[PDB]
């Protein structure tokens, strides 16, 4: 009764980072060692837990969050990070228990002339809390004058497009990211290794 | 409402220069990422350069690095592509792209680079 991690890692399309997706993993058996040992994952960094011990543990729920950012931003998907992505799009807590997995997806997510489907949030009144998700498109008030819902002077639509294009340098190429978080509750632990 | 109107292309000799113009209407150019592409007959569209929204950070394809420069004239609501040291293989139609909810495209402007003697 295997955990359906394939639906996460092998999805055709990933979400924009500002609208990141989450899959709840429960009541199943998962072989984390198979993922951790795959060379196709160039980032596979765990926090508060050892990747090689994951097959020895049970959790009540496992959460798999997935999205696309560009290469230079993968470093922001870590505890303690700041920047547009960490501050405004996807935020890990200081005391994160889980793993960050990423791989270059230029062959999947770029297109000649640009793939404009993947967006990022550039402005926000405050930083996201850990695991908070903000998909609003209210006009951002950059200055002293209220915006009243209309773009204008110091009044910005909050999102931009990556426009991923295949000859971008690697720091501007798309990377698919999967964040696994391991949750232990009073409820029974239903997600175990082999 | 929104549109991108290009100008400044034309015929120029190898080693010379041109300044392409991408004039926007319906949004401020400083608020949005902009990309420049080019296409030569029988070849695919080729990314050339880009400038980020709300800032001055730029990037360039290896083929034009050091010779092409993006800049903005916010008073004119215009983004320029300065092209120096032109080579014949720079000949192509050049386009500017801007995403504003969806992608808008300039109409393109022809750049033709010549080499040799007129006599
Ligand atoms: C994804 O697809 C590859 C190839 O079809 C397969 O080997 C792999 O087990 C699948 N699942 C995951 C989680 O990578």
């Amino acid at each position: 009764n295997l955990c359906p991690f394939g639906e996460v890692f092998n999805a055709t399309r990933f979400a924009s980072v500002y609208a990141w997706n989450r899959k709840r993993i429960s009541n199943c058996v998962a072989d984390y060692s198979v993922l951790y040992n795959s060379a196709s994952f160039s980032t596979f960094k765990c926090y508060g837990v050892s990747p090689t011990k994951l097959n020895d543990l049970c959790f009540t729920n496992v959460y798999a969050d997935s999205f696309v950012i560009r290469g230079d931003e993968v470093r922001q998907i870590a505890p303690g990070q700041t920047g547009k992505i960490a501050d405004y799009n996807y935020k890990l807590p200081d005391d994160f228990t889980g793993c960050v997995i990423a791989w270059n997806s230029n062959n999947l997510d770029s297109k000649v002339g640009g793939n404009y489907n993947y967006l990022y949030r550039l402005f926000r009144k405050s930083n996201l809390k850990p695991f908070e998700r903000d998909i609003s498109t209210e006009i951002y008030q950059a200055g002293s004058t209220p915006c009243n819902g209309v773009e204008g002077f110091n009044c910005y639509f909050p999102l931009q497009s990556y426009g991923f294009q295949p000859t971008n340098g690697v720091g501007y190429q798309p990377y698919r990211v999967v964040v696994l978080s391991f949750e232990l509750l009073h409820a029974p632990a239903t997600v175990c290794g082999p | 409402q929104v549109q991108l109107v290009e100008s400044g292309g034309g015929l120029v000799q190898a080693g010379g220069s041109l300044r392409l113009s991408c004039a926007a209407s319906g949004f401020p150019v400083y608020s949005w990422n902009m990309w420049w592409y080019r296409q030569a007959p029988g070849k695919e569209r080729e990314w050339v350069a880009a400038i980020e929204s709300h800032g001055d950070s730029t990037r360039y394809a290896d083929s034009v690095k050091g010779r092409f420069t993006i800049s903005r004239d916010n008073a004119k609501n215009t983004v320029y592509l300065q092209m120096n040291s032109l080579k014949p293989e720079d000949t192509a139609v050049y386009y500017c792209y801007v995403w504003v909810g969806h992608t808008y495209y300039g109409q393109g402007t022809q750049v033709t680079v010549s080499a040799g003697r007129a006599g």
